[PDB]
RNA sequence: UCCAAGGAAGGGCAGGCGCUUACCCAAUCCUAAUUCAGGGAGGUAGUGACAAUAAAUAACGAUACAGGGCCCAUUCGGGUCUUGUAAUUGGAAUGAGUACAAUGUAAAUACCUUAACGAGGAACAAUUGGAGUCUGGUCAGCAGCCGCG
């Protein structure tokens, strides 16, 4: 009520960690010049979600919709089903909820129906490849991602079951201080209501650009044909570098709309990855809020993350002032004793049961 | 914890049971 | 065992026993990982439950049952059974004769 | 493990330890005091200013408290900060019915090292008659309550009382003997208050009056894991209640600064640093013919394959200058999220030993959860099939319950105590102990059932033309239960046909066999009452 | 190690944990400025289930009610009836412990003795076990009818 936001700026981030924070808020004077004042859609329906996977938690909205205030609950979730509107894939509510997934006294399984592709949000492989094995760093034992129906723009038709089995009370401690070497490319070329050749292409859009480096490339084929391919056409598009001495990965997602080229594609997505694989040290900027917030919640330790200098944009200073906002835990860095590259070391107090 | 036993202790317990031996041995044999 | 008599262990989660008499009540079971040895033992607490005096992660004192290996009878090959949480003899907890600390 | 290992390490000399000698008010535990410190001081310091700091050198300084056997608060709040435990005896105690039950605060909250201390021994025993007793008392306490612990027997030299070798015994294991760490008590900061004074903003019509509260500056040293990390945050006080506080004082071209400074605008901490929501998830980039011809050669990642507080306070109102003293001593906590939120806790709960009563879901229980003292109605309920088909009326030496209850909401699972409350005249003991137990889970909105009973006792029966002689008085009643299940406490279900246009108990129902005529045929799952709330 | 800054000083020691130590020269002898007194010479108390030692927790009377009482073959059945429940109830006998005195006397502590007390079961408060086809309570899961743990 008291902690003050503004804006449409960070709203899931917010709410999510005013979750875990305890601590209630209120974002304030949200669109509020805007044509369509106040909340959109996918916003309000969100805030329904929270009040479905939580108990005790109370949500104001005004009625011009531009002031929300927050008190959260406990976490308690379970077993149920949420529709998402059109406006917004299921990636855009499926990446909050893998914040929450651990600190639940009963599991997280709740079924998805929506669309399952965008240009701006997030796509299924990408959680389960580039999210899941990373929360499995940082102590999840136990967490999946079940597709049962894709669904391509505009009109969807996707359901995704989601499960998180292990409940532990805080993260443990993550030291990583140096720059990981990377074992091979993989990745998933999907596609729903078209023929079982522009996958083929897309495949061939990677094998033009990925063929120079020394490290395998293997890149599955995935076609849906049916009903479980949705009532739209479309194909996408997934890339996933992965370590396999501590499990490390990349990725970089893309999916392809009507008239649009394959090998184009596989070459944008290829581009796109190993400039995500320069401007790294350990994480990827998709990678980066997941590997910061949960070892901000962490028990009451020093922790270490290597961070490189391209990943430090806008989005990340504007992350720590949240966070110094939310839990006022603050983040210092060390620049590293290499001279190769420049890359600096994040120091951490975890914040174990601190008020 | 019981309230159980009320049975006597040390010597008074061997004269009873030697009472009862007795009687039971006199039917046996006769 | 190791050929020895005893093990101090530490409790991880509680299990579900059940039994026919006098009706369906529960006789459980605790999940102990040694201290010295690393491997996961289970184990039976005879009594009238019990299973409120312990806890969950808590310090305990496996012992053998008696019979060269051989578990007893319908409960599903468990071996071993408990003495001492936190030094304090539950038998001692269990008729009144002692109050147990603080963990 | 690392509980224990987050204390040590600070701790030094200016941290004191933690001594209390509690005992029976009639006692020379003062004289105690006085001789005891006339070992550490030099020899003739006999006045008593406590709490006061003893400075006992650079190795261990220390700090005394004693607390009075009447008060009801300090002496649950002593039991749980200390790490010695110093009780003082006499020759009449030990079946004493109403005056040793501390002993079980204690044993629950936490133990540290204990001591037993004879000393009216001599007064009252002239003969050899006395090594028995106290080689019964070993039989007793503290060997029977702790193996490894020492009984100490002192001689009676009231006031006059001896500096020899038997305080360098005493002080033989104080100075040696160190702390078993406490789990619970190390994951808080907690903070013993030494000095206590009262800034009031000079005399104005805005200094006093019935609801003026001043700045409190209190002074103390610091325990278990650090307090000073930030401003503004929260406190409890015994006795008065919970707090934030105002402002705490301590006395014992770079990016990582330039984004902690809030006037500065991000692109201005990239810009001055060197040379945009998270509503989009996928990470910026350039133009495909930036990234593609940029991209032609793959080179330039090669090598990535193979102590002392001044503490400010607002608080407390004027009501607490009214009840100013000598300090009978306060310590402060510290309140965690998820703690300081209210809810329904599900606790386990037992009888406890050496008390002499039952207790009804009606009468109010006072209760010590970690640092705060509530009263509060403890409704218990049972389970009897791995799900609840009843409550109980009051917890038995045959069951044993788990209590549910509404207030401060406590996750981690603390241990938990229950005391009833008499007044200052009752026993001996300022509570007595009521309960003990440990709260199970946290859990809000939870509804207690608790199934009542309709009656109809059976006469003369078959299995399905199926009457009861004595049930109801009402038709409509049976016109809307038609749909239902019908039983008995034999366990032989039925199932009521129609009401048949005769509400004398006379119907016609159903059952699956023919109801025998000893048996009690009712019906069940009645009204879900709530909790109240205090 | 101390320092007033000139200088002055002790020899790295015992003791304890890890497996709380006091009193007295009354005797023996030694010394004595010695028929005085002294002795870190000497003598006298603290410490106790790995063990282990004796024996207390009751003894003797009395009456009215009452008997399908006990043993062997788990059996089918047979042999032998001397039995207990009631304060019905009464007098005996004692020391665990309470306490002057004296002996002991390193001044002296304990020990060898002792008048004075002191029982009808709440007593003056033994136990660790073991079985038992015994008595009780709202539990898979349900019908055409009767149940099971």
């Amino acid at each position: 009520k008291y902690t003050t936001f503004q804006g449409s700026q960070n709203f899931r981030l917010r709410i999510v960690l005013a979750t875990l924070s305890g601590k209630p808020i209120k974002i304030e004077k949200i669109r509020s010049g805007d044509l369509n004042p106040g909340l959109k859609d996918y916003e309000v329906s969100f805030l329904r979600l929270i009040e479905s996977v939580t108990n005790g938690s109370v949500i104001e909205i005004s009625y011009t919709g531009t002031t929300v205030i927050y008190r959260p609950g406990i976490i308690v979730g379970g077993a149920s089903t949420h529709i998402c509107p059109s406006s917004k894939p299921v990636g855009y509510f499926v990446e909050p909820m893998l914040y929450l997934a651990p600190f639940s006294k009963k599991k997280f399984s709740i079924l998805f129906k929506g669309i399952t592709a965008s240009h701006n949000d997030a796509g299924i492989e990408a959680i389960k490849w580039g999210l899941m094995p990373v929360m499995e760093k940082f102590g999840v034992r136990e967490c999946a991602l079940h597709t049962l129906k894709r669904g391509s723009p505009p009109l969807g038709g996707g359901e995704v079951h989601l499960v998180v089995d292990s409940l532990i009370a805080q993260p443990i401690t993550m030291h990583e201080i140096d720059r990981p070497i990377i074992s091979s490319i993989t990745g998933v070329a999907y596609s729903t209501r078209v023929s079982p050749s522009l996958v083929n292409r897309m495949i061939d859009g990677a094998k033009k650009v990925l063929k120079n480096l020394q490290c395998e490339v293997n890149i599955t084929a995935d076609v849906w044909r049916g009903e479980n391919s949705g009532k739209s056409p479309g194909w996408g598009i997934t890339l996933v570098a992965q370590s396999k001495q501590k499990g490390w990965s990349y990725f970089a997602e893309d999916i392809g709309d009507a008239g649009s080229i394959p090998e184009e594609l596989g070459e944008k997505v290829a581009c796109q990855l190993l400039e995500e694989i320069s401007k790294s040290a350990a994480v990827g900027r998709n990678q980066l809020p997941l590997a910061i917030v949960y070892m901000v919640i962490g028990k009451e330790d020093i922790g270490r993350l290597r961070i490189n200098k391209e990943q430090i944009d806008e989005r990340f200073i504007i992350l720590l002032r949240d966070i110094k906002k939310i839990f006022n835990t603050e983040v210092f860095l060390k620049p590293v004793d290499e001279a190769d590259n420049e890359d600096m070391i994040a120091t951490i107090k975890g914040i174990g049961f601190t008020n | 914890k019981t309230e159980k036993p009320k049975k006597p202790k040390g010597r008074a317990y061997k004269r009873l049971l030697y009472t009862r031996r007795f009687v039971n041995v006199t039917l046996v044999n006769g | 065992f190791g050929g020895s008599s005893h093990a101090k262990g530490i409790v991880l989660e509680k299990l579900g026993i059940e039994s026919k008499q006098p009706n369906s009540a529960i006789r459980k079971c605790v999940r102990v990982q040694l201290i010295k040895n690393g491997k996961k033992v289970t184990a039976f607490v005879p009594n009238d439950g019990c299973l409120n005096f312990v806890d969950e992660n808590d310090e305990v004192l496996l012992a053998g049952f008696g019979r060269k290996g051989k578990a007893k009878g319908d409960i599903p090959g468990v071996r071993f059974k408990v003495v001492k949480v936190s030094g304090v003899s539950l038998l001692a907890l269990w008729k009144e004769k002692k109050e147990k600390p603080r963990s | 493990l690392h509980v224990p290992m987050v204390d040590r390490t600070p701790e030094d000399d200016p941290p004191p330890f933690i001594v209390a000698v509690v005992g029976p008010p009639g006692t020379g535990k003062t004289t105690l005091i006085r001789s005891l410190v006339r070992r550490m001081t030099k020899s003739t310091l006999n006045d008593i200013q406590g709490p006061i700091t003893v400075v006992s050198g650079k190795h261990r300084r220390l700090t005394f408290l004693e607390c009075p056997a009447d008060d009801l608060n300090a002496m649950i709040d002593i039991a749980k900060i200390a790490d010695l435990v110093l009780l003082l005896i006499d020759g009449n105690f030990g079946f004493e019915m109403e005056t040793m039950e501390f002993l079980n605060i204690a044993q629950h909250h936490g133990m540290p090292r204990v001591l037993g201390v004879a000393t009216h021994l001599d007064l009252f025993k002239s003969q050899s008659t006395l090594r028995a007793s106290k080689k019964r008392l070993k039989h007793r306490f503290w060997t029977e309550v702790y193996q490894g612990a020492k009984l100490f027997y002192l001689s009676g030299v009231i006031n006059g009382r001896y500096p020899d070798r038997e305080i360098l015994n005493l002080s033989r294991f104080i100075s040696v003997m160190k702390f078993r760490p406490l789990k619970w008590r190390n994951e808080h900061p907690y903070m013993l208050a030494d000095r206590f004074t009262d800034l009031t903003h000079p005399e104005l019509i805005e200094t006093q009056g019935l609801q003026i509260d001043r700045k409190v500056a209190i002074y103390g040293y610091l325990h278990g894991t650090p307090l000073p990390s930030a401003p503004g945050t929260r406190v409890h006080i015994a006795g008065v209640g919970d707090f934030s506080v105002a402002q705490i004082e301590k006395l014992p071209w770079n990016i990582g600064k330039l984004i902690y400074m809030d006037n500065i605008s991000p692109e201005e901490c990239i810009r001055r640093w060197r040379g945009v929501d998270l509503e989009k998830f996928v990470p910026y980039f350039d133009t495909f013919e930036k990234l593609a011809k940029k991209w032609k050669s793959v080179d330039a990642i090669k090598e990535r394959f193979l102590s002392y507080v001044r503490i400010v306070f607002e608080k407390v109102p004027m009501e607490f200058v009214k009840n100013f003293n000598p300090k009978f001593p306060i310590v402060m906590g510290g309140l965690l999220p998820t703690e300081i939120k209210f809810g329904i806790v599900k606790a386990r709960l037992r009888r406890h030993r050496w008390h002499k009563k039952i207790l009804k879901t009606n009468d109010p229980l006072v209760l010590s959860l970690g640092w705060r003292r509530f009263q509060t109605l403890p409704i218990y309920t049972t389970t009897d099939s791995r799900t609840r088909t009843r409550m109980l009326k009051y917890t038995p030496e045959h069951t044993y319950c788990n209590a549910a209850f509404y207030g401060p909401l406590c996750s981690p699972n603390t241990p938990f105590c229950g005391v009833q409350i008499v007044a200052n005249s009752d026993t001996g003991n300022g509570f007595r102990i009521a309960a003990t137990g440990i709260v199970e889970e946290i859990d809000v909105n939870i509804e207690i059932v608790k199934k009542l009973k309709l009656v109809g006792f059976p006469y003369k029966i078959f299995k399905n033309t199926a009457f009861i002689k004595d049930m109801f008085s009402s038709a409509m009643e049976v016109a809307r239960f038609e749909g239902a299940q019908i039983k008995t406490v034999s366990g032989i279900r039925g199932e009521i046909k129609r009401a048949l246009s005769k509400p004398e108990g006379h119907y016609r129902a159903a059952f699956e066999d023919k109801i025998l005529m000893s048996d009690i045929v009712i019906l069940r799952s009645w009204y879900p009452v709530r909790v109240k709330k205090f």
